[PDB]
């Protein structure tokens, strides 16, 4: 067994490294400190962290949104601290319950929700700049920013683009632990079962696919850790036995294989597509499909099953039936 | 037929059983005893799916479905058309998956690498067994298991969750989903980080191990490390199902109410009620 | 934290769909025992003689009964509604014709209500039917009633905590939650859907594509309706001790035929019945009841599914006294 | 009328379905599967234009590598069948075949960002140390698969870029030399380092470094591969079936 694949048996300490960026070196803050126990399964060094205008703006905007949310939650329990702590997960900040269309809703019925969403959006945009610009400052490609952009885009789809496309703020995601969860079912119900949305299925194949690939790749690297396979940058620029063996493990198993560079493209793509697929589904929902199950039935795709208990006519259609 | 660097690794050895008898390749595929058994079970399973499907109402790939027996057969044999094909296919399925896993062990051994991949593969096989074997045994009927149909299995998933009113409140589900999400996020961050360093753009220099750590220290104040992110990714992915399994097996055998109500352990504590 | 196995499971759909009941035997046993307290039918009496419209002074509903039959009904009603107080719960002990006590006039109306359920709502109660016991379970105030705001405990025989009391604003979210099977759904399905017929439970389109003219802006129902419908279903499910698959194939909640069980159609009739009871029989009693029986908006306590069902898919597991008390319906 | 309805029984979501599948298969087959072929091709016994990397410390590389020199494989075929396994014709650990195989990596010392040698012993990396709580293996015996003491740890080799130990260096008993062993082949105890990959005698032929205080990428591969080979070749029974 390679015990190093489980934890670091002998940890190393040395002077802390700083790689200079094109700007902002003076805005790194923190004295780094070392955790022995973290050091078993990751790098022991915590900090420093980079400040910068965009990270600060992120925190200002995001904290403002969190304050709006929390305050509305607290009002929901009449500002009783014990009940707040007890009931926390059930608490929420809700989009408008009445139909005002795309009218800015009243603060008591959706307005605070829209305002928290505004601040959240500003926070996410600010963090995106940080994620993008740090790569540029360090002479790195912007691959992480582009992947992050698709995640942000998905959040904008369920937060404001779908609402805008069907013309109602009532359709947005609530803030809150159980309440944002309850929206999943409300939305799936309204649009005729999300299992029948092909893009929901694409998103899930990719999401499950990220599971498969990170298990497979993480395991593969650990399996070739004895050959320094974790040093993937120089394995890319100068192929070593680590990644010859890795490629051959997969070739001999499934009949084909990647390179140490391209497996990361597969992973990046799969990740990206979880979010790209979701966004497309959402963008089609309500705009151009009202009931995904019935759309599948229209196109001959949906499974059907014999009656078990007797088929049951809609009593609403019976003669003389009440409304 | 061989990669440029492949020949030197194509030696005999590393088998768990069989010796030289099955220690060879067919094109790129290694065979081994468990290659033979995998093909056997795949062939049997796929032939049974074919026979069963032809007896059904549709050849549409989305609509085809091979279903388990009615609850009333319990854990007994069921007639072939009324649940028996499902039973046979499931045995073939497990044979194929277990064979696949053990073949990966033989491949690992031959290559002198760790067996981390087959071990990791034990996780989805374990979840399959939870769904199709353990939970049905606990409830007392094979009829609780999911059907083999591209869309029909989603109808099972759907009704199963709603049998517990709101499955999102299932605590083992909450853990499972959280791992699904953080794993997908972490794969994009990791793939993106590696590509960002090797592909800086323009005609810029490829960067370094030190640049990787600097990036994440700058953005989040912490960088886990190049080896460690691989251990972490395996851990996160695995736990989608290692934690999920608890929420699956709880549902029915150890909880019969709706999932939201389970949270009464917290909500209903007398001193804040 | 958990319920020990074995679980009792039923099948309500085609094999492989995971449709059916999931029950805890100890829970089922406990409810069977509670419900088994239903007093047996009283012995049959003399068929034969003058109608009480002749014999007594102030009989307006049961006037066609013989004296023996009528006093049998009075005995039954007493057992079912006010066994601890006896006849004088409703009656002036020195004048049985007097309507001076409010329970008397309420009871007359309830006699009319009960006869209406067993006569006009057989699409729901079938030949099982209801008696006073179905709801009252031996007390003047039925144990499971609803006001125009959520109240706890669900069973009003249980002492409330301070936070459960309707006046304590900090407990609102829990009062709502405990009416919707512990969900955070921010809707009271009672007042929305069961007090009256003002709202439509259905929210799902019956076309693949969005119909032009109903699908943009203020043409649309707000998504809140879908959450509110889910809340009603969580409540109905809990009120009957069941889950969604008792009534639906979740593949398509909005579809009937093979996609719904016969029980779903009975449920539909149940909603209609409840609205009639509430709008036409129960809500108007606020003018007859003492202030102390009314909610904070002056409303009389009203009925939901639980009032009769009390956690069981058929009230009292389908116990019936229909043939024993023809005077409670169906009325020819 | 319906939003999204088009001529024929055709609708917008329907057309986007075809587009989505077309995008996915285009990316998978025309991009990803092409990137997958930048190593190991052309095959022996569809291809992208070569990729060139500008290196961190001057110079470039274009992948896949074409080496001016070609290695001799001490392997014989076991049968005429195209897919038959090969068999070592000599000592596979020294000949570096099968899982004892190494890659022809550059004979350059891997560098830190600032251009210093990356993998170096603590005698060179004098600003580095062992975390308090962990074993210092220096001076401990190395015990091989046969339970025989093979030598004594003299140093640890640290990666200065990642702050992570990657090898131990030991004096080889009876052989007037030192050898490196990757830490992944070491079970670090308080009183000894256990190595089950090779027998005690087999330490004598661990690949030797050209320079005492630095190591090239190729040397790292040769060293690591030797122990890996032990897993299949340390004894005759290790190549045979487990069961
Ligand atoms: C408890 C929850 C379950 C679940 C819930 C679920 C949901 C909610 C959704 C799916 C979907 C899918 N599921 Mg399912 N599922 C599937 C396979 C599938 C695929 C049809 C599809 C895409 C999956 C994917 O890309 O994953 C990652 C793997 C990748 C990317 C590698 C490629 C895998 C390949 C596509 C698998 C194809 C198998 C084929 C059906 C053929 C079957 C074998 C034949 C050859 C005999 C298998 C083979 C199993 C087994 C063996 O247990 C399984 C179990 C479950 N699924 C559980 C019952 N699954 C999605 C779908 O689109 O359904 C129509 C979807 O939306
Ligand atoms: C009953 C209801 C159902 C439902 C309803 C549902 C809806 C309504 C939607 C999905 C969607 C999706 N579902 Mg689905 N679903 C899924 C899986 C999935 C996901 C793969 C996919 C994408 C969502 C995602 O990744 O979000 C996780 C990622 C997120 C949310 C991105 C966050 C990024 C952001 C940058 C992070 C910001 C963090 C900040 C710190 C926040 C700061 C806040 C402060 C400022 C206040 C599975 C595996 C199953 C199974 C096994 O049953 C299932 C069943 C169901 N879903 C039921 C059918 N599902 C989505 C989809 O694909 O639609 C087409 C979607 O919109
Ligand atoms: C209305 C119903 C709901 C529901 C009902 C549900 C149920 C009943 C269960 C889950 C479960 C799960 N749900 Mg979930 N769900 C999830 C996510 C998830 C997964 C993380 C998790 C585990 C899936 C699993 O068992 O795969 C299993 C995949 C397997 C077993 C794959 C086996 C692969 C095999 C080894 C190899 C196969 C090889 C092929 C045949 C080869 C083909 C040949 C080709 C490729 C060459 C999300 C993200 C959402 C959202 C966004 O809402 C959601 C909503 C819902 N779920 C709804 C609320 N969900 C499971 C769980 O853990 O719950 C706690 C579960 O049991
Ligand atoms: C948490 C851990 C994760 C994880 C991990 C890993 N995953 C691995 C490995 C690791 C480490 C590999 O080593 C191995 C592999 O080689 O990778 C390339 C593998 C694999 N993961 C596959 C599919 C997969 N992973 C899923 C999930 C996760 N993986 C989770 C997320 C899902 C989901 C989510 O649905 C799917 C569909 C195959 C591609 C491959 C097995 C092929 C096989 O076993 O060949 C042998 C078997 C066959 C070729 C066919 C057998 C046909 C039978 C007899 C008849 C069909 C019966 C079937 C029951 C019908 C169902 C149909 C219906 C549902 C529509
Ligand atoms: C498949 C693609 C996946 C994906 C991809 C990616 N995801 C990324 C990136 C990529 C590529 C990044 O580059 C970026 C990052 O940096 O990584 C390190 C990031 C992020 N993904 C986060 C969360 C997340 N991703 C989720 C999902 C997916 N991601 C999907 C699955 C989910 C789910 C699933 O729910 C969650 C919860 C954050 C940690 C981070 C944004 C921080 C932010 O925008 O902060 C903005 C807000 C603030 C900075 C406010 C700070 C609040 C403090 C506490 C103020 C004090 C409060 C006080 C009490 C006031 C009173
Ligand atoms: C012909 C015949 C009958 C022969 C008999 C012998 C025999 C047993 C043959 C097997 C025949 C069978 C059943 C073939 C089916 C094979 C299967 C299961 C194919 C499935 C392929 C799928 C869907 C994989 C999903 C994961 C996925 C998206 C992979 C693409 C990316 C790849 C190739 C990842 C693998 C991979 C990973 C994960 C690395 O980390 C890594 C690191 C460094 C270098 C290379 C790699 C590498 O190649
Ligand atoms: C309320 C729940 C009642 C209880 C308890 C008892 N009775 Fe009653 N009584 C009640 C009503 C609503 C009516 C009128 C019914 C109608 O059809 O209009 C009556 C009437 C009587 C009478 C008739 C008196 C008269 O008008 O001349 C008698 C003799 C009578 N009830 C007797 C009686 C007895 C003996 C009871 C206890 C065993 C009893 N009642 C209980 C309402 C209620
Ligand atoms: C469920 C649908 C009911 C059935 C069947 C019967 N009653 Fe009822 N009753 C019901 C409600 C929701 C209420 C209001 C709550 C309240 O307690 O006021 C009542 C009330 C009464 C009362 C007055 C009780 C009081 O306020 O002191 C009486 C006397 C009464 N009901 C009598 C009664 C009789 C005789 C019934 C059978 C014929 C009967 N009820 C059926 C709900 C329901
Ligand atoms: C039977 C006792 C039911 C149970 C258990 C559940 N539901 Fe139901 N549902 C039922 C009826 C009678 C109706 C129609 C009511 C009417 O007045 O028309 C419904 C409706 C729904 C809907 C809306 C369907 C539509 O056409 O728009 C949804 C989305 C729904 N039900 C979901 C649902 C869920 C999630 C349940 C479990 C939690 C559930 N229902 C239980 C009857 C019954
Ligand atoms: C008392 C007046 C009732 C109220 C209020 C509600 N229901 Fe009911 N229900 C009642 C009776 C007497 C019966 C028995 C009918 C029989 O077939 O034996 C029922 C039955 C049902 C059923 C059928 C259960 C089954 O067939 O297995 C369902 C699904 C049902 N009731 C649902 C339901 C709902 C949703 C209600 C609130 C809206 C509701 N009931 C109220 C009596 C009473
Ligand atoms: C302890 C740590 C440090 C911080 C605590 C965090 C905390 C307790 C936060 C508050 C309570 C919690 C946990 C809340 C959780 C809420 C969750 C999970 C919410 C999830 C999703 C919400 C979503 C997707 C909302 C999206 C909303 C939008 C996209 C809105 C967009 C609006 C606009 C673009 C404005 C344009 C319109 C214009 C007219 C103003
Ligand atoms: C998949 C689990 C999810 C959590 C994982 C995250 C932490 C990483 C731990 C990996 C432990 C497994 C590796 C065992 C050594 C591999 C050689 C195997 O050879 C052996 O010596 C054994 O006999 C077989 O394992
Ligand atoms: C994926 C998100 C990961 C979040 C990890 C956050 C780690 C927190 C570290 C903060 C570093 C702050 C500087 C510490 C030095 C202070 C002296
Ligand atoms: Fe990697």
């Amino acid at each position: 067994a390679d015990y190093q694949t489980i934890y670091t048996q002998i940890q190393a300490r040395g002077p802390h490294i700083t790689v200079s960026g094109e700007w902002g070196d003076n805005d790194r803050v923190g004295k780094p400190f070392y955790s022995y126990w973290l050091g078993k399964i990751g790098d022991a060094q915590i900090g420093p962290i980079y400040l910068g205008a965009s990270g600060i703006a992120a925190f200002a905007f995001g904290s403002t949104a969190i304050l709006i949310i929390l305050f509305n939650m607290a009002a929901e329990v009449h500002f009783d601290p014990l009940q707040f702590f007890r009931q926390f997960f059930w608490l929420g900040l809700y989009p408008p319950k009445a139909q005002y269309g795309m009218g800015i809703p009243p603060l008591h019925d959706g307005g605070w929700w829209l305002m928290a969403g505004l601040f959240m959006t500003l926070s996410l945009g600010s963090w995106w700049i940080r994620v993008y610009s740090r790569a540029r400052a360090l002479g790195l490609g912007t691959h992480i920013a582009w992947n992050f952009a698709a995640a942000i885009f998905f959040v904008l789809c369920i937060g404001c683009i779908h609402p805008t496309l069907v013309g109602s703020w009532s359709e947005g995601v609530p803030f809150g632990i159980w309440p944002h969860i309850d929206w999943l079912t409300a939305f799936s119900i309204r649009y005729g079962n999300f299992y029948y949305c092909p893009w929901h299925g694409f998103s899930i194949g990719f999401a499950y696919g990220c599971g498969l690939l990170f298990a497979a790749h993480g395991a593969t690297i650990l399996a070739v850790a004895r050959f320094g396979g974790d040093r993937e940058i120089e394995q890319i620029t100068d192929r070593g036995t680590a990644v010859e063996r890795a490629a051959l493990f997969w070739r001999w198993t499934i009949g084909f294989n990647a390179t140490i560079e391209s497996v990361h493209r597969w992973g990046w793509f799969f990740s990206l597509m979880v979010m790209v697929s979701a966004s497309v589904g959402i963008l089609l929902t309500g705009t151009f499909v009202d009931n995904w199950y019935l759309w599948c039935v229209k196109h001959g795709a949906a499974p059907d099953y014999p009656a078990y208990l007797p088929a049951t006519p809609d009593p609403a259609s019976l003669p003389g039936a009440p409304k | 037929a061989l990669l440029s660097f492949e020949r030197k690794y194509r030696v005999r050895g590393g088998t768990l059983i069989g010796g030289d008898l099955f220690d060879f390749w067919v094109g790129p595929y290694f065979v081994g005893f468990f290659g033979v058994s995998a093909i056997f079970f795949i062939f049997l399973g796929v032939s049974l799916i074919g026979y069963a499907a032809s007896q059904g109402p549709t050849w549409d790939p989305f609509a085809i479905s091979i279903n388990p027996p009615d609850l009333k057969y319990g854990l007994g044999a069921a007639p072939l058309l009324e649940g028996g094909f499902w039973q046979a296919i499931t045995v073939c399925a497990l044979g194929a998956f277990i064979s696949w896993m053990l073949r990966e062990v033989e491949i690992s051994r031959k290559l002198g690498i760790g067996w981390h991949v087959p071990l990791a593969f034990c996780v989805p096989i374990f979840m399959f067994c939870v769904l199709q074997v353990f939970r049905p045994l606990l409830l007392g009927s094979w009829g609780h298991a999911f059907p083999y149909g591209i869309l029909s299995h989603l109808d099972w998933v759907n009704n199963f969750g709603y049998q517990y009113l709101n499955w999102h409140y299932n605590p083992g589900h909450m853990s499972s989903v959280s791992f699904l999400f953080v794993n997908a996020m972490a794969l994009g961050l990791h793939g993106g980080l590696i590509l960002s360093v090797a592909n800086p753009g323009d005609g810029d220099k490829v960067k370094t191990a030190e640049h990787e750590n600097q990036y994440f220290r700058d953005v989040v104040g912490y960088s886990i490390g190049a080896l460690s992110i691989h251990r972490l990714g395996l851990f996160l992915a695995s736990n989608i199902f290692l934690t999920g399994a608890f929420g699956t097996i709880a549902s029915g055998p150890f909880w019969t109410r709706g999932w939201p109500e389970w949270w009464g352990w917290w909500l209903d504590i007398p001193f804040w009620s | 934290c958990f319920e020990p196995p074995p679980a009792t499971t039923t099948q309500t759909g085609f094999r492989g769909l995971s449709m059916g009941e999931v029950l805890h035997p100890a829970t089922v046993k406990a409810k069977k025992e509670r419900d088994a307290q239903y007093p047996p039918a009283l012995a049959a009496v003399k068929a034969e003689g003058p109608p009480v419209s002749q014999v007594y002074k102030n009989v307006k509903v049961l006037g066609n009964l013989t004296e023996a039959e009528f006093l049998r009904t009075m005995t039954a009603i007493t057992e079912w509604v006010s066994p601890q107080e006896g006849c004088t719960y409703c009656h002036d002990e020195n004048n049985l014709a007097s309507e001076a006590k409010y329970p008397y006039v309420v009871a007359r109306r309830m006699l009319e209500m009960t006869r209406a359920i067993n006569t006009n709502w057989t699409q729901h109660v079938a030949q099982t039917g209801v008696t006073c016991y179905t709801c009252h379970r031996g007390t003047p105030l039925p144990p499971y009633v609803r006001y125009l705001e959520p109240t706890l405990p669900l069973n009003n025989r249980e002492t409330p905590t301070h936070v459960e009391r309707v006046e304590t604003r900090s407990g609102y979210v829990v009062r709502l939650a405990k009416y919707t099977a512990y969900s955070a759904l921010n809707y009271d399905p009672f007042t929305m859907f069961l007090a009256n017929d003002k709202r439509q439970v259905r929210v799902v389109p019956q076309t693949a594509l969005p119909l032009v003219g109903v699908s943009r802006g203020k043409e649309r129902r707000p998504l809140s309706d879908a959450y509110a419908t889910f809340a009603l279903m969580m409540s109905i499910s809990d009120s009957l001790g069941t889950n969604c698959t008792f009534c639906h194939n979740a593949q398509t909640f909005e579809s009937w035929g093979k996609k719904s069980t016969p029980q779903r159609a009975i449920a539909w009739w149940g909603i209609r019945m409840v609205r009639d009871l509430n709008m036409n029989y129960l809500a108007p009693l606020n003018a007859s009841l003492p202030a102390s029986r009314l909610g904070r908006q002056g409303e009389a306590p009203q009925a939901d599914c639980r009032t009769c069902h009390q956690g069981v898919t058929k009230p009292l597991f389908g116990a019936s006294r229909l043939k024993d008390y023809p005077e409670l319906g169906p009325i020819k | 009328m319906y939003h999204g309805a088009l001529a024929q029984h055709l609708d917008i979501a329907q057309l986007v379905w075809y587009a989505q599948w077309l995008v996915i298969w285009t990316v998978v087959l025309l991009y990803l599967r092409r990137e997958d072929r930048r190593e190991g091709y052309p095959l022996v016994e569809e291809l992208p234009y070569p990729k060139t990397f500008v290196l961190p410390h001057g110079g470039t590389v274009t992948v896949p590598r074409r080496r001016p020199e070609t290695r001799e494989l001490k392997l014989a075929q076991t049968d005429g069948f195209e897919g038959a396994p090969l068999q070592p014709t000599g000592n596979p650990l020294v000949d570096a075949v099968g899982p004892a195989s190494y890659a022809e990596r550059a004979e350059v010392v891997d560098a830190t960002v600032d251009g210093k040698a990356k993998i170096v012993p603590l005698r060179v990396a004098t600003d580095f140390s062992i975390a308090e709580g962990d074993v210092d293996p220096r001076g401990l015996p190395v015990v091989a698969a046969d339970g025989v003491e093979a030598g004594t740890v003299t140093d640890l080799w640290v990666d200065r870029s990642e702050h992570y130990f990657r090898y131990l260096e030991l004096s080889v008993a009876g052989s007037a030399r030192t050898a490196l062993i990757p830490l992944g082949f070491c079970d670090v105890k308080k009183d000894k380092i256990v190595v089950t990959s090779i027998l005690s005698e087999q330490f004598a032929n661990v690949p030797r470094l050209q320079s005492r205080d630095q190591i090239t990428l190729r040397e790292e591969d040769k060293v690591s591969a030797y122990y890996a080979g032990g897993l299949l070749y340390a004894t005759p029974e290790r190549a045979e079936s487990l069961l």
